[PDB]
């Protein structure tokens, strides 16, 4: 249908990968997706490889598990083969370079024996290149058949399990064994060859070093080894400060969710500045520790680029000083700095390999323990309605017996009732005939199917319709009728999508009622012979009972001549039922119907009893070290050149009498041009690094004052997650990763140009190859880059239901061996993880393919450098083709950095635009103009006057409140009531200036609102809120966050507001820690604190929101006795639902419409017969 | 994405390089 062009493509196209180039050309063209994605292989498909593991297993086991890792060890064998002789090869390079250096020089030579070297030089560096990406394929396959195996082996493990070994783990624990520990074995079977590799290669390296100079190269291999443990306890230190930066972190975002959540009260009160400053504080604690990262980093790149130079003056000062008569030649320099560059990579990877073989290792006896856990007997329930013979069962494999002595038969097509007190086995009797309890003796068998409905019932994420199908065909004129039968329509009709819906698990809450009629519908519809109800009634009333047992579980309902064993803590529905089992402490008290067991008197009887992004970014670094960090990079790289040009030279220069003439003059030279590199290196790694903390601290600074400076409409119109996602991810990107990225690609990007400066400065012949090979390079990383994301994505997106499943099968384990579905949940498991396998293979294919074309690049420079040097030997001397061929096969490993730091800056640079996103948007007024500022006239009377006033919701939408007028004198306590959906509470919205007055003025104190700054307004007027939130600290902070005013002053505003028994003598004082929005203090408290509030500021004009909604009848009294004395001469709008409090008033106001409808007084209004008295009426008190 | 390491490893030491 749609193959993998693998198994039908030649031997050449295998080799060298061509056969993926098809789906790289396509992924550039459009995006890439699920259904453009090739089937797997044959023998990478689950149903293949899962089987043979667990033959193994089973094999192994007998005889009593590395032992059960010879199934993968066939195939993996092979790997040794193509490994072992790329070391080889490895070290063909150098052998054949000290050939050409010496052909180079020795003048009077046969010609073509030149071009035999540089043709045999890139055909062993070609054979190189394909065997090495032949081994990683090999080992990248063995890895991703391992996974696929392990998964399969665990899964099939999970369903067979006991309940003594699953409660020994958690459910996280087992999620986590398949999730960490089976990736592991994926990136284990990568470098695990590498054990024996990497001591063979630098036991080689090390020997071919010897012969070239002599014990002098001792001094070389001490430095790389006593670089080993510096970058060791240099990755110790740095994570520390990244644990310490991430604590330091996570105090930030917890503060910013609160902000976010509580916008609304925050703009209000004019608490945006105060909160601005509060987060800056704990910021700036966070940049100090990245500033100590920054330090110790810079020192990490500056090991890194002088370690090359380090090694090669040490061992040359070495072997030049102890003896006059040892002479440097070109043939011994040059050959010995590549051998030391390929000696190089050995040792650093090696502390790597065995610091993850010791984590593999614990991941490894995870495994062992789990798969060699006691499976449950199958044939303990024979499956020749239901019977029992002196039964015992434990829930553990040694523990005291729960069940002891239990005797009972079940006639075919009757109605049994296990009834008893709490803890007297009637749970575990139905988890008995399920062969979930370990059987001690006894015979019990049940004939036919079984339908089983759990306490605790267990819903997968799945469409509603298909989660009572459970997997089985639909029939619509039955289907009609459980549902129906069930009393499920009612709850049907409510949820959003109606009849298929989404779960609670992941998706609309479904209640513990709902759950139950769910699950016992789920097993009505199967429509299994026997049915085993652990007490389906838990539902919200005893009517939705009745109509439940008697249509679906009783005699006149659907299961009439079918088996049907129930347990129940109800005493209503016994008198139904056909015979009762009562029992005592785990054993059958006595068995008997209703009538003749009640007639006994016994136990039954006392039961019922873009570039425009990168110039941001420079701007925010700022221009100055943006400039010295660039001038110090250029310096290094040049400083870098010249000093292995001025070695090139020291090279060349005759032996007069058995001595190199001038050689301690030379050599101090080399050692100056060193150090002047390695103190450049150190400038613009701390420039650098400077500079990131630089651009962190000012868009941060910008983002949060951009955000605050927004109108509440933005903070509706935007999702909560999408501002908290940008505080979280799109900072901690620029904080760590872009500063290390840039001077990476930099670092690259300029080596590779370098590289070439040296073979055009050797050869300059060499221009007609640049332009060929580039347009090359650019062509394969074009397609790459844009190709590997997407199929990177599509991996990351399909893992994530593999472990999502495994999760849902561990919780229902009962549910599925009880209707006995495992083969179908198998299929469903194996399909999830090939899906996930279906993305897996193309994105490492991808990257085989992108290093043979880039290698392959690499090893047309080393041909051509080599080559030219040939074709002009009577103009060159020896040093020059020397350096020359020696930079060129380093090419190869700055391609890969080049390609790959790229792609990395590409998706890095994304996050910097998205900081700055809220820029451009939407700003509210000037918060003080400060020009027209208000004196202290305000206060002195606080009249308030609408003049033809009106406001809409949304910018374009009909009208809300239209046409206001009406003048408030100074004192007056006003009131406004109305119907729900009137716009009385958009009233508060206007009178504060959250949304600007959409037509007309709106006039306090003979001195217009509206052209005054914000803050201005804000601070003398106050508000008491629906809900007042508390944010998290200090309760001194939570009632005075400037702290202006005095302690005395925060005392006498408790004592008058009468919370004074609360925090009075509590060691908490007035610095009580808060927090979760105000948890620790109840309702009543919240409504106090924030009237102490107002009686702290003591304003004028004062507004209340839903003052008495839903209080407990006791804040409620000391809210309005307060109102009444301190609040005398103070003027008052308020917002009330219930009459009680607006009756107490001298004036009111009442709309219902967008208009006032009626106003006057209370009194007045009743007389009157207006719309208050048709309000008043319908309230109740008249 | 090593310390001190600018070393290309086409090897996965645990991914998440």
């Amino acid at each position: 249908p749609n193959p993998c062009p693998e198994s039908s493509a030649s031997f050449l196209s295998r080799i060298t990968f061509w056969w993926i180039t098809g789906m790289m050309v396509q992924g550039y063209r459009q995006p890439l997706e699920s259904t453009d994605l090739w089937s797997l292989n044959k023998e990478d498909t689950s149903e293949q490889v899962v089987p043979v593991l667990v033959k193994n297993w089973k094999k192994e086991c007998a005889k009593s598990f590395k032992v059960l890792y010879k199934t993968f060890g066939p195939y993996f064998l092979m790997s040794f083969l193509f490994k072992a002789v790329h070391d080889l090869m490895m070290f063909a390079g150098p052998e054949i370079l000290k050939l050409l250096i010496n052909f180079v020089n020795d003048k009077k030579a046969p010609e073509w024996q030149g071009y035999f070297y540089t043709a045999l030089l890139f055909i062993s560096a070609c054979l190189q290149t394909l065997v090495l990406h032949q081994y990683f394929h090999i080992c990248f396959v063995s890895g991703m058949r391992i996974k696929t195996a392990v998964i399969g082996a665990v899964y099939r493990k999970a369903l067979v399990i006991t309940n003594a070994a699953r409660k020994s783990s958690t459910v996280g624990e087992i999620v986590n064994l398949m999730s960490v520990d089976a990736q592991r074995f994926m990136d284990l079977a990568t470098y695990i060859n590498m054990i024996w590799s990497a001591p063979l290669q630098v036991i080689l390296a090390l020997y071919l070093l010897w012969l070239n100079l002599g014990p002098s190269v001792l001094a070389g291999v001490a430095v790389m080894v006593l670089m080993v443990p510096l970058n060791a306890v240099m990755a110790m230190k740095t994570k520390t400060y990244q644990v310490a930066h991430m604590k330091s972190k996570d105090n930030r975002i917890k503060l910013m969710n609160e902000i976010l959540n509580g916008i609304k009260v925050l703009k209000l009160y004019a608490w945006e500045l105060a909160f601005k400053d509060k987060v800056l504080a704990i910021r700036q604690e966070e940049l100090k520790v990245l500033k100590k990262s920054a330090y110790l980093a810079a020192v990490g790149t500056f090991t890194w680029v002088c370690t090359p130079f380090l090694v090669a003056l040490s061992t040359f000062a070495v072997y030049v000083t102890v003896d006059e008569n040892n002479i440097l030649d070109a043939q011994k320099a040059f050959v010995s700095l590549a051998l030391f560059n390929i000696l190089r990579f050995p040792l650093n990877i090696l502390p790597m390999v065995i610091s993850s073989i010791v984590q593999a290792s614990v991941s490894l006896k995870r495994l062992r323990v789990f798969l060699s856990h006691e499976d449950l007997d199958p044939d303990s329930i024979q499956r020749r309605s239901i019977t029992v013979k002196n039964a015992t069962f434990t829930w553990a494999r040694n523990d005291p017996p729960t069940l002891h002595g239990i005797t009972f038969s079940v006639p075919e097509g009757s109605l049994v009732a296990v009834v008893g007190q709490v803890g007297c086995g009637k749970s575990s009797l139905l988890s008995a005939l399920l062969a979930e309890m370990d059987k001690v003796e006894g015979h019990v068998t049940v004939k036919g199917s079984v339908a089983y409905v759990p306490q605790q019932a267990w819903i997968q994420n799945i469409s509603l319709r298909e989660n009572i199908l459970f997997g089985r065909q639909l029939q619509e004129r039955y289907y009609k009728a459980v549902v129906e039968a069930c009393a499920l329509l009612p709850d049907l009709e409510i949820l959003p999508s109606g009849d298929r819906t989404e779960i609670g698990e992941k998706g609309v809450n479904l209640s513990g009622g709902q759950k139950q009629r769910v699950s016992l519908a789920r097993a009505v519809y199967c429509d299994s012979d026997v049915y085993l109800l652990d007490d389906p009634l838990s539902a919200v009333d005893a009517h939705v009972g009745k109509h439940i047992f008697e249509n679906v579980i009783g005699p006149k309902g659907l299961l009439k001549n079918k088996t049907r064993l129930l347990v129940t803590h109800a005493i209503s529905y016994l008198p139904q039922m056909d015979v009762i089992i009562v029992m005592s402490g785990g054993k059958i008290s006595e068995m008997g119907s209703y009538q003749e067991l009640l007639a006994r008197d016994g136990a039954f009887a006392e039961f019922l009893r873009k570039l425009s992004v990168y110039w941001d970014y420079m701007k925010a670094i700022g221009l100055f070290i943006s400039f010295l960090s660039i001038f110090l990079f250029l310096c290094n790289h040049v400083a870098s050149l010249v000093s292995n040009y001025w070695l090139s030279l020291w090279t060349d220069d005759p032996i007069v009498n058995g001595t190199q003439e001038h050689t301690q003059v030379r050599l101090s030279v080399y050692g100056a041009l060193g150090i002047s590199q390695g103190i450049t290196v150190f400038g613009y790694s701390m420039a650098v690094s400077i500079g990131g903390i630089f651009a962190s601290r000012r868009l941060h600074l910008d983002l949060l004052h951009n955000v605050l400076r927004s109108p509440i409409s933005f903070f509706e119109r935007t999702p909560s997650g999408n501002l908290v996602n940008r505080f979280s991810k799109e900072l901690d990107t620029v904080d760590s990763m872009i500063p290390q990225v840039i001077k990476m690609f930099m670092g690259s990007l300029f080596n590779v140009i370098g590289a070439c400066i040296i073979i055009l400065l050797a050869t300059p012949m060499a221009a007609v190859i640049i332009p060929p090979l580039g347009l090359i390079y650019f062509f394969v990383q074009r397609f790459y880059v844009a190709s590997s994301r997407q199929l990177k994505r599509l991996e990351s997106v399909s893992r994530s239901p593999v472990y999502s499943h495994f999760n849902e099968t561990l919780l229902g384990v009962s549910v599925i061996r009880a209707f006995e579905e495992q083969e179908r949940f198998i299929r469903q498991s194996d399909l999830k993880v090939d899906e996930n396998q279906k993305a897996y293979y193309p994105s490492i294919v991808a990257n085989r393919w992108l290093a043979v074309r880039l290698e392959c690049v690499g090893n047309c420079i080393v041909l051509f450098a080599s080559l030219f040097a040939v074709i002009s030997r009577h103009s060159l001397s020896a040093g020059l083709v020397g350096l020359s061929v020696s930079y060129s096969l380093q090419v190869t490993t700055y391609l890969n950095w080049l390609v790959r730091m790229s792609s990395e800056m590409e998706t890095n640079i994304v996050a910097v635009e998205r900081l700055k996103e809220y820029s451009e948007t939407e700003k509210e007024a000037p918060w003080q103009i400060q020009d027209m500022a208000p004196p202290k006239d305000w206060p002195q009377v606080g009249r308030v006057e609408f003049r033809d006033y009106g406001l809409r919701y949304r910018e374009d939408l009909d009208l809300v409140l239209k046409h206001i007028n009406v003048t408030i004198d100074g004192g007056e306590k006003v009131g406004i009531v109305g119907r729900t959906g009137a716009g009385k509470s958009s009233l508060t919205l206007g009178l504060f200036r959250i949304k600007e007055s959409a037509e007309g003025e709106i006039i306090i104190d003979d001195i217009n609102i509206a052209k005054i700054g914000l803050h201005d307004l804000r601070f003398k007027i106050t508000i008491i809120p629906q809900d007042p939130v508390l944010f998290s600290g200090s309760l001194r902070m939570n009632l005075d966050p400037f702290s202006q005013y005095s302690d005395e002053e925060v005392w006498t505003s408790l004592e008058l507001a009468h919370l004074k028994g609360f925090v009075s003598a509590l060691p908490d004082k007035l610095n009580h820690e808060c927090a979760e929005g105000g948890e620790n203090l109840s309702v009543g408290q919240r409504q106090l604190v924030c009237l102490a509030r107002a009686l702290l500021r003591k304003t004028k004009i004062l507004v209340l929101d839903e003052a008495t909604a839903a209080v407990d009848l006791e804040t409620d009294d000391l809210i309005q006795s307060t109102i009444r004395t301190q609040f005398d001469d103070c003027t008052v709008l308020t917002i009330a639902h219930r009459l009680n409090t607006i009756m107490d008033y001298t004036r009111v106001i009442v709309l219902d419409k967008g208009e006032i409808q009626e106003w006057g007084s209370p009194s007045d209004l009743l007389q009157q017969r207006g719309l208050f008295y048709s309000m008043a009426k319908d309230s109740g008190l008249v | 994405x090593f310390w001190g390491n600018l070393h290309w490893y086409y090897e996965q030491f645990d991914s998440t390089c």
